[PDB]
């Protein structure tokens, strides 16, 4: 059902599949056409097996501009979380080009800020995996605000925690 | 033994007070003076015995059966705390096996189908702690909330959790003060705090309001917002209105907030919500008030009485399978143990009293 | 009420002046069951924690624990004054003589109830004053009531530069 | 030029006032090959690093990344003002409509070039202003141009006591 504990658990499983498979099929395949991996496969390559703990897996955008609300993919275009690399703590974000062309929006901006704050708070490096067409135009100035919030963190974290950018 | 007159204020300022049933008493004024001044008759045990101070006054943290048991309780207490505030609690490191065990699976079915049927939160707590060992403090006082210590991978942690099995697990004056001082005790001594949430709201009552729930309930919010030790919160089932915010929410500073699929995070109950949200649509076409309302209530429950809207906004970091709580707590504490945080400089805060 | 007020003044660098006339704590089962032990201890904590200037003046009653609680020198008060009318003692004379001379009435209680009055009178004239406290320096001076304003003004002038701190800590653990 | 100047002011406790009218970054292969990515980032770093009072006024153009770079609130500006003539948006209307309506012209391009003008006009009157930024609090107020001096004077009076710091570090690692 849906009104029983068992049904609620089954429901989570369905959402998990959807979240782990966001981004249209005709996009995930084109990316694969090139010598590229998915945003999630890149995180797997980097982090030690079984160490990845995802944050905001079910985040969804709040825009209603230019029909953007027609689809609200779980994760909103970026995969974020914490894990370990060679047994040491690392925070990571991996932009998903298959979702809205990887264009950076408000919630997608906020997810990056959350991992950045987590890294600063716990004192570990941040590895950012970039693959984005640019700002999510539909969101207007909200997209620029998101960039700004990230830039501020980059600057405050400079010389505090290692920040490595992987551009793929 | 006896602790009478102003002398009781010393133990009061200390962190934990342990009494012995039937052979220890604490009181500012004795029965004699009370009788001559107020004419009221009261016995020593009823006035300030160990049971009284562990269940009514909120002064004692434990009632032992005898002196030997009391001393053991003290040793246990010390084993979870550091020697001073410059050190992290004493730890005997041990790597946990994160493979899902039969015990972990038990959590998937611990939550009843019926919303009003309670479950013992003690079981949830024990499932995430090493050896399923939970050292409870103030068990007899404000049973609607649980406080105590445990260990995760050998490292001491503090626990705060609503108990739906007692008084519906609602937050009242006593529960708020009980949990508030415990969180501050943990924080002052570098002990991480794990919070388990299942709160329907605040306990209704003219007595609660007249006794100062506004200023006393706020102590818990202050405790969580002030804490700089690692804070991990898990919402098992109910999380409505202000109570949701008070129980170690991310908005107060919780570092990792998890929610089971059974979690219901909403501003208020569905019935109460629809009466407001739809008072006009229900006024019109009064030929079907009870039919239109019932339909509106069902839709509100199915749409918002879950944790997915909070998850959309990042108020909760993840919605997890109940059986995966231990894994999330273990991996969470590993990363958060290096947490460094500070509040604005000040002589001290001005917490409500 | 007083506890939070003191902490507010202290947090914001405002000196605190305390005037004392307290016979003790209000007796009552409700007081005990409602937590007077942990709630009354808040006032002690506030005074002991304070680093702002603290001047206390005992007009008249200052008995037992209440005496200690009301900005006593023992908690850290910087200047403690007492009027001649002050009565600083462990407890009331009656309650004292009953203890101190309990075994010296029980003997031939016949024609002894009247004599209690005399021993009580002796305890009051001997100890219900501020001079024993003054001998020990618990109070810095016994002053004429009319001299109170002078003492407060001159006191604050000197204490204005007070610098004091508590042991390093994230925060205290005041009773809640 | 602006980056070092801002850092100089900040190092020596001098408040910084920024006036904005930027259409974007200067296009050019030379700009890219010469390192605009690392050199342009210096200005962002300077504003984000600054702890001196920061007041910014957008007169007119504020598009894309350039908007963020010119002392935006997102970098830490304390008071951000905008005149009614300000145009705060992701990019120019033309470049926007081309994207936002790319698939809704490609269909029957015949008699469609003229209609682009209308959609462009709609984007300008709807978004090329400072009101969407104001709805979100990106700018603290939309003011009359003549009211600028008043806002700056009153702003600096309050911000003069600003106290802020960055995370502890030996030093930052600004792009070089």
């Amino acid at each position: 059902d849906i009104h029983t504990t068992a049904g609620k658990l089954a429901d989570l499983r369905r959402r998990i599949e959807e979240a782990t498979h966001a981004g249209s099929a005709r996009a995930v395949e084109k990316q694969h056409a090139k010598g590229k991996l998915t945003a999630r496969e890149r995180i797997d390559l980097l982090l030690d097996e079984g160490s990845f703990v995802e944050l905001d897996e079910f985040a969804r955008h709040r825009s209603t501009n230019f029909g953007l609300d027609a689809n609200r993919p779980y994760g909103d275009g970026v995969v974020t979380g914490y894990g370990t690399v060679d047994g040491r703590p690392v925070a990571v974000f991996s932009q998903d080009f298959t979702v809205f062309g990887g264009a950076l929006g408000e919630v997608y901006g906020q997810k990056i800020v959350k991992v950045m704050d987590f890294a600063l708070k716990t004192g570990c490096p941040v590895v950012g995996i970039n693959d984005s067409g640019g700002a999510r135009i539909q969101e207007g100035v909200a997209s620029l605000g998101a960039y700004g919030e990230i830039f501020r963190r980059n600057t405050h974290a400079s010389g505090v925690i290692p920040q490595i950018s992987l551009v793929v | 033994g006896p602790c009478a007159g102003g002398a009781v204020y010393s133990p009061a300022i200390t962190d934990f007070t342990v009494m012995v049933d039937q052979t220890s008493h604490m009181f500012i004024t004795g029965p004699d003076v009370i009788k001559t001044v107020t004419g009221e008759d009261v016995g020593f045990e009823e006035l300030g015995g160990a049971r009284t101070h562990n269940s009514t006054s909120g002064v004692a943290h434990h009632m032992a059966g005898d002196e030997k048991d009391a001393v053991e309780y003290v040793k246990q207490l010390l084993s979870y705390l550091p020697s001073n505030n410059l050190s992290e609690p004493p730890a005997f490191p041990e790597e946990a096996d994160l493979a899902v065990t039969d015990e972990d699976a038990e959590l998937d079915t611990i939550v009843p189908d019926s919303a009003n049927q309670p479950y013992d939160m003690h079981s949830v707590i024990e499932h995430v702690l090493d050896d399923a060992e939970f050292f409870e403090t103030q068990p007899l006082f404000a049973p609607n909330i649980l406080t105590g210590f445990g260990r995760v991978e050998g490292r001491p942690v503090g626990i705060v959790a609503n108990q739906p099995m007692q008084f519906a697990g609602c937050l009242d004056i006593t529960a708020s003060e009980k949990a508030a001082r415990f969180v501050r005790t943990c924080d002052a001594f570098n002990v991480p705090v794990l919070t388990f949430v299942d709160v329907p709201g605040f306990l209704p009552g003219v007595d609660q309001e007249h006794d100062g729930i506004i200023r006393r309930g706020a102590k818990l919010i202050f405790a969580y917002a002030e804490a700089t030790v690692p804070l991990i919160t898990v919402i098992t089932r109910k999380a409505f209105g202000g109570a949701y915010v008070v129980m170690g929410s991310k908005h107060l500073g919780a570092d990792l907030n998890l929610a089971w699929p059974t979690a219901q995070i909403a501003v208020m109950g569905a019935q109460g919500a629809v009466n407001i949200l739809h008072r006009r649509t229900i006024a019109d076409a009064g030929d079907d008030a009870e039919a239109t309302r019932a339909r509106l209530i069902q839709e509100y429950e199915d749409a918002l009485l879950n944790p997915y809207t909070a998850a959309e906004r990042g108020y909760v970091d993840a919605v997890i399978m109940p059986s995966d709580t231990r894994r999330h707590i273990v991996r969470g504490l590993r990363q958060l143990r290096t947490k460094r945080e500070s509040l604005p400089p000040k002589k001290h805060g001005n917490i409500p009293l």
